[PDB]
């Protein structure tokens, strides 16, 4: 007999304040009883379990489907807490790649002796005329919260020396599987694989001969030797959609978006607001139907990503899809993508393109640092001057990593720029607006230095809306260059946030007016402090 | 040589915090450093039985091309029971020099029971290998309990130096040792080297800035409007500021660039306002039981302004940073350096770090701040998404 190297156990403690599991045993059928009896018999013969007595006051329910289903759910609550899948695009191409998989993964790893007593379960004897057969686990139980962590720690511990001894082979452990790539010759590769197999056999870890040649179907991916993709995307076809099926659909499209360029989930995601019901039927706008249609169009032609080569620059390129949607491709060589993706703008009242672009760059940077452990060079649809002006004049600190301007319209641009100082030879519009908090009636308007005045009466309105309204009026009736004095901290705040798009249509119209202007200077003054030219007397009526 | 018993605050479990993504060179530097630290018994690898994790990354201090391991101990520090000496004369000292005494901390062994809370993880690229896990067998740098435990030892080290010349103020915060004096920078340097080899054996220059109003021969409408806005703002902070005679100049409706001659009463009002502003603020005190709030405003052109306060419109300190070091093209770098300086000054003056409110989006800061960060400590921070009107007023 070969002296299998002992795997040192992991000390396991129950949660403080909680005790061992005590739960009744199920009224199982006689057939299931016989099956479980056989299974546990041969299991004991293998040494994965041992029989105990009545002393142990801990019992967990058991079932059969044969296959023994042990329910640890009430133990999992009484067991202590224990301490992201690899992305194909980050995997570095190797000449040969072998998939080993350990059989009896958890049962190959012993359990902490002191904890074994807590894993007890009972097999009911037929017609309840005999005390049920007691059993406990000597190894990591299937469905036990502590099994995966302990198993992977043990596995890692065993794998360290082989790895250190063989720097010319790369090995990745996931759960019960080991993936060994290498760039050496095929024969030496197979030899080293067998070496690893016997090395694991030293600790009693069984791995198959022969295996499982590519393509590998793994975690929703297809891994081919030279390239990777996603397993086929199945979009359900229903005459009337359900919210649950919209969760399914959006999830699937999202999954397909990491490789397939141009996926748009915006409409479908907009239709899920405040639903919280799985049976609820929702309609679809022309935009939504066309979106899902062109999404079906994108999923016609199959596309593959390549693997990662450290020798070459990593490049991220971004395009604006519109309506707060952005799409990006991360690639090594032209037309060959590592992967792709999308960014949707955060829910907000107002916003501009530049901000969303920045946020996109941040997202891509974090994703990259996760996958390739580095920040990619960026190709962005924004002129250097535009970015320069923006970040220099922005009230907030902002930054983008190393990047270059790619010219592929639509280009991100600054639509309007407010003046730093008052404009000489430009009419000065003093604006004000107010509303009655009861009647919801108000006025908005302006008086200027050239004598120009306007006051517009308004129904169904608020003070803020009348201040915005007053500014809008000043913008409409003024020449290409204008100085506007407002007492509104609200309006000034919004305009100083510099949105190019807004939820409020009033703000949108103001933006339009701004865009049509050559020079605009927006000045602010304290209200009610009796500043001349600023007329509350007109609007407060 | 002996481990003082250490626990957590009552009703608080150990810290569990997600390790954030790290770049490749940082991962490598951490691997090397932690290997060498493991060989020295400072840290030891641990198994899955430890649920607790605290974030870790790598930095580079100036004059050093060699990496340093920075642990973010914030949550662990918050979760340690309050451990039971502030030299207000340190801020008064003409000069203060900062030292890193962290190398001394690793001699003292950490309480064995508590060691499970110092656990951290070196992350792997693309989750190809599970992260390497460690725990500290000695006093970890950045932990609040480390200077508190080494406090007595440090006293023993500093007995001869402190007794020798007691014109020199010594303070200790985290891994940092601050030394103030009135001496000359040459003699100061020689003295600091003396204390350095003294450490072998066993530069700062320390008021709330006045609110100032322009002095002009001729005022436009715009000038007076801004003046009125600033004075009205300041009226929150100061009791007797009155704008009514200045607002009376704006009366009628005139072009913004039109010059308005000051009247007698208006000039008087402006003068009285100046005099009021020249005085300090009424009843401004520092409550040690209150949080320190720091606010930073980007002024453009490398200029930044800041205010430290425990209560709105009562300012414990105010300041401005124009300092240009390698930061020109990068806003976030500047901001990080500013946060560091403000925090340092806060440490000197009140002994503790302020809670920041940052003029930057959360995601941007979160992404890039560790790249520019040279400090061994870290403060708390907030993000203000609405542009302040006070920007112009602190310029
Ligand atoms: N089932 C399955 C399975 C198989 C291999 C995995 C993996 O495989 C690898 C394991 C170690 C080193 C490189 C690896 O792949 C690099 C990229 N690659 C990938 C496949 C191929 O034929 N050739 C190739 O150069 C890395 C990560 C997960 C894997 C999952
Ligand atoms: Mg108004
Ligand atoms: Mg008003």
């Amino acid at each position: 007999m070969v002296p299998i190297s002992p795997i040192e156990t992991v000390p396991v403690k129950l949660k403080p304040g909680m005790d061992g599991p005590k739960v009744k045993q199920w009224p199982l059928t006689e057939e299931k009883i016989k099956a479980l009896v056989e299974i546990c018999t041969e299991m004991e013969k293998e040494g994965k379990i041992s029989k105990i007595g009545p002393e142990n006051p801990y019992n967990t329910p058991v079932f059969a489907i044969w296959r023994k289903l042990v329910d640890f759910r009430e133990l999992n609550k009484r067991t202590q807490d224990f301490w992201g899948i690899p992305h194909p695009a980050g995997l570095k191409k190797k000449k040969s790649v072998t998939v080993l998989d350990v059989g009896d993964a958890y049962f190959s790893v012993p359990l902490d002796e002191d904890f074994r007593k807590y894993t007890a379960f009972t097999i009911p004897s037929i017609n309840n005329e005999t005390p049920g057969i007691r059993y406990q686990y000597n190894v990591l139980p299937q469905g036990w919260k502590g099994s995966p962590a302990i198993f992977q720690s043990s596995m890692t511990k065993i794998l360290e020396p082989f790895a250190a001894q063989n720097p010319d082979i790369v090995i990745c452990q996931y759960m019960d599987d080991l993936y060994v790539g290498s760039d050496l010759e095929i024969g030496q590769h197979r030899t080293k694989i067998e070496e690893l197999r016997q090395h694991l056999l030293r600790w009693g870890l069984t791995t198959p001969d022969k295996q499982k040649e590519p393509p590998f179907l793994w975690m929703g991916y297809e891994l081919h030797p030279d390239k990777w993709t996603v397993q086929p995307i199945v979009l359900p076809e229903k005459d009337s959609w359900t919210v649950n099926d919209i969760q399914k659909l959006v999830g699937k499209l999202n999954w397909a978006s990491q490789i397939y360029p141009g996926i748009k989930v915006r409409q479908l995601s907009k239709l899920l607001r405040g639903t919280k019901a799985l049976t609820e039927v929702i309609p679809l706008t022309e935009e939504a139907e066309l979106e899902l249609a062109e999404n079906r169009e994108i999923l016609k032609e199959p596309v593959h990503g390549v693997y990662y080569d450290p020798s070459k620059d990593l490049i991220a390129e971004i395009q604006k899809q519109g309506q707060g949607q952005w799409t990006y491709q991360i690639y090594q060589e032209p037309f060959k993508n590592l992967k792709t993706g999308k960014y949707a703008r955060m829910r907000g009242a107002h916003t501009n393109d530049v901000k969303q672009l920045t946020e996109a760059v941040q997202k891509i940077t974090t994703e990259s640092i996760v996958i390739w452990g580095k920040t990619p060079k960026f190709k962005l649809p924004i002129q250097k001057e535009t970015w320069e002006t923006w970040w220099t004049e922005y009230w907030q600190a902002t930054w983008i990593p190393e990047w270059e301007f790619v010219n592929t319209p639509p280009l991100v641009k600054l639509w309007y720029q407010l003046e730093k100082e008052p404009i000489v030879g430009a009419e000065t519009f003093y604006v004000d607006g107010a509303a009655n908090r009861e009647t919801k009636l108000g006025k908005a308007g302006y008086v200027t230095n050239k004598g120009r005045q306007k006051v517009v009466p308004l129904t169904n309105t608020t003070n803020q809306k009348t201040e915005l309204q007053a500014i809008y009026l000043a913008l409409q009736d003024s020449g290409l260059e204008v100085n506007i004095v407002t007492d509104s901290q609200y309006a000034l705040g919004i305009i100083q946030a510099q949105p190019d798009k807004s939820e409020s249509e009033l703000v949108n119209q103001i933006i339009e007016q701004l865009i049509k202007k050559e020079k605009v200077y927006l000045a602010w003054v304290p209200a009610h402090k009796g500043i001349g030219g600023n007329e509350q007397v007109d609007k407060l009526v | 040589i002996e481990t003082v018993p250490v626990k957590l605050k009552p009703g608080m479990d150990g810290p569990k915090v997600k390790q954030w993504p790290l770049t490749e060179e940082k991962i490598k530097a951490l691997v090397e450093i932690c290997t060498e630290m493991e060989k020295e018994g400072k840290i030891s690898k641990i198994g899955p039985e430890n649920p607790y994790n605290t974030p870790v990354f790598a930095i580079k201090k100036k004059d050093s091309t060699k990496w340093r391991k920075l642990v973010d101990f914030r949550e662990l520090n918050k979760r340690t029971q309050d451990f039971w000496p502030h030299p207000a004369g340190l801020k008064k000292k003409k000069s203060v020099t900062v030292l890193d005494v962290g190398d001394a901390y690793f001699s003292v062994p950490l309480d064995e029971d508590f060691r499970k809370y110092t656990a951290f993880t070196i992350p792997s690229i693309n989750n190809e290998t599970p992260g390497i896990r460690y725990q500290y067998n000695v006093l970890p740098q950045g932990w609040k309990g480390s200077p508190a435990i080494f406090q007595s030892s440090m006293t023993k080290i500093l007995e001869p130096f402190k007794k020798q010349n007691p014109d020199i103020v010594i303070y200790q915060y985290m891994d940092d040792l601050y030394v103030g004096s009135d001496l000359e920078i040459g003699q100061h340097r020689t003295k600091i080297e003396e204390l350095r080899q003294h450490l072998l054996r066993w530069e700062l220059h320390p008021t709330v800035q006045p609110i100032v109003l322009p002095e002009k021969d001729s005022w436009t409408v715009n000038d007076i409007q801004k003046l009125v806005g600033k004075l009205n703002w300041a009226s929150q902070i100061y009791p007797g500021i009155k704008v009514r005679q200045l607002s009376k100049l704006l009366r009628g409706t005139k072009a913004l660039t039109e010059v308005i001659p000051l009247t007698e009463e208006a000039e008087l009002e402006l003068a009285e306002n100046r005099e009021i502003l020249k005085e300090p603020v009424h009843g401004v005190y520092y409550d040690p039981s209150k949080d320190l709030i720091a606010e930073i405003q980007k002024q453009g052109q490398g200029q930044w302004t800041y205010q430290i306060y425990q209560e709105p419109f009562k300012n414990l300190k105010t300041g401005k940073y124009a300092r240009m070091r390698g930061a020109h093209t990068n806003d976030v770098k500047q901001l990080t350096e500013a946060v560091q300086k403000i925090t340092t000054e806060s440490i000197v003056i009140w002994g503790k770090t302020p809670k920041f409110k940052l003029p930057i989006q959360k995601e941007t800061w979160e992404t890039w701040w560790t790249e520019y960060w040279q400090a061994t400590w870290i403060p708390e921070w907030e993000f203000v998404n609405t542009p302040p009107l006070v920007k112009l007023w602190y310029q």
